[PDB]
């Protein structure tokens, strides 16, 4: 809730962030050190990397993005630089996309991959007032879409929420949409 | 090759591995570290009466995050 | 030595009857399970908090666990039984519950670790005394103290045991390790 | 008819389905929001956007459940 994500390093000293607490289940997170991975010179991993967690009998081995040490499911940047708007136990925010500024990712937080998952909300920062024009939803819409469908990992249903203001300060930050949009 | 383990512990739990007392201190949200060569150890954590214990089996550089599991729990 | 403890409160759960529990449970999306009967032996106090022994039932990874647990003040505690007593829970965290208030032993406490697998905290062994080091320079002493303690906390043991006597000058209850200054321990 | 208290952990936009049918319940205190079911096998869903949580609910005695629906299809990630 108001816990803060730890912060763990790789051996060769770069940092991740992300939840972990201690359920004793033997859960386990394995983070290779892969060529793939790159440190930031904040410190902080970037890049992607294969990661194999185990617990309860199951193994899941996903491919994560790393985006200013946060773990991140289902969307690959490469090396785009996105900014991390809101981060927490329940979701994380994916803003700063120079080709979109005023829309966002929306990933919530998955306990099983210890890590934030795209699953298809994205969020458009529109006027209302703008929105009583459908040739002007469209296009937003068309532009959200150019600036994020390259960085679906598996490109994947979209839909755009459109709000007003995000509220970052909101569990559901597009809690307020007036107009739903769907993606390809 | 040689890779960080992280584990969450109390102040007060004693850390031993394959049997050899580890003076190892939790710190930021009380999680502690091991850096350990590829091969297998037996991680034992203990609060008083209270065992957690996992087998670690190092292979590859990178780092790990584990839950050991409670032995003999009540109920069990 | 010890970090200050976490604050967070422990969650309220009611029954079917209006009475109420009170753990910690995260959402772990794993289809984890607890379940608690509204059983014979489990009685409301006129505080509204679930007293008494119960059997839970605790279900995850296809693995199943069935812990007697003892309620006090609505809180589910593993390896301890006191029946109908009332003890003092001087403290309660996602961390540890530090059990006082026991009449043949003031001035001791048992530590109840959080046992997450039971979503309870679990008595292992680990009893506090409050004792100055003066004191403690007279071996008549600590054998007195040692022995009220173990003599007073022993009826409630599920599995009666020599306990570990960690002696403090004063316990933390703000800390993590309560018993972090301890100075000597006897077992 | 209702015997069993099930409790499980409801977000703001999360909708909650038992058999097929969404429930209108809100999140009371601590973020749990909570059904009254009488005896059954029930199957509890919650879908926010593409994630679908599962979870199959046996109910018989009387008591409190408290459920961590599995999210579905995480081997695909």
């Amino acid at each position: 809730d108001s816990a803060p994500a730890q912060r763990f390093s790789l051996p060769q000293g770069c940092h991740f962030r992300t939840f972990w607490r201690d359920e004793a289940n033997g859960g386990s997170l394995f983070i290779p050190a892969g060529d793939a991975l790159r440190c930031g010179e904040d410190g902080w991993l970037q890049g992607s990397g294969a990661v194999t967690l185990q617990q309860g009998g199951q193994t899941l081995s996903p491919t994560l993005w790393f985006l200013q040490g946060y773990p991140l499911a289902q969307v690959n940047g490469g090396d785009r630089a996105l900014t991390v708007v809101s981060a927490n136990a329940q979701r994380l925010i994916l803003g700063g996309n120079p080709q979109a500024p005023g829309s966002f990712l929306l990933l919530t937080f998955e306990p099983q991959l210890h890590a934030w998952a795209f699953n298809g909300e994205a969020i458009v920062e529109m006027p209302r007032v703008d929105a009583a024009d459908e040739t002007k939803i469209k296009q937003r819409v068309q532009q959200a879409q150019t600036a994020w469908q390259p960085l679906l990992s598996a490109p994947a249903p979209l839909t755009f929420k459109l709000v007003e203001k995000l509220a970052a300060d909101r569990v559901d930050p597009a809690s307020g949409s007036y107009l739903s949009v769907n993606g390809a | 090759p040689v890779a960080l383990v992280y584990f969450k512990l109390q102040p007060g739990e004693q850390v031993s591995l394959d049997g050899k007392p580890q003076q190892v201190t939790a710190g930021e949200n009380g999680f502690a570290s091991l850096n350990l060569a590829p091969g297998r150890y037996q991680l034992e954590i203990r609060h008083n009466d209270r065992l957690r214990r996992q087998q670690l089996s190092i292979d590859t550089a990178g780092t790990w995050l584990v839950n050991p599991a409670t032995a003999g729990l009540e109920g069990s």
